[PDB]
């Protein structure tokens, strides 16, 4: 019947634009493991959320 | 960032103390005094 063409909206966007500078601007002390366990928390939030889209 | 000048503020502090200690007690100083 149809084909319905998806696309990640700019909400979600404009949130992970404040992800990544709330983790820029968490520097002084943090240790590496903690910012990378924060960024695949970050990320398999935008991704497996929507997948499909993503793309 | 900032870290990195309060660790060279530190270690600056550090290498004062330790010339201080050094300087104190110095040869010139206290061995030098060692022999009066």
């Amino acid at each position: 019947t149809a084909q319905c063409f998806l696309r990640v909206d700019d909400e979600s966007m404009q949130r992970f634009h404040n992800r990544v500078r709330q983790i820029l601007m968490a520097s002084g002390s943090t240790t590496f493991t903690k910012i990378v366990n924060k960024w695949n928390t970050a990320l398999i939030g935008l991704m497996t959320y929507f997948r499909e889209a993503v793309v | 960032e900032a870290r990195k000048r309060e660790l060279k503020k530190n270690k600056k502090q550090r290498m004062m103390v330790r010339a201080a200690v050094l300087k104190m007690k110095d040869p010139k100083q206290i061995i030098r005094d060692m022999e009066k």
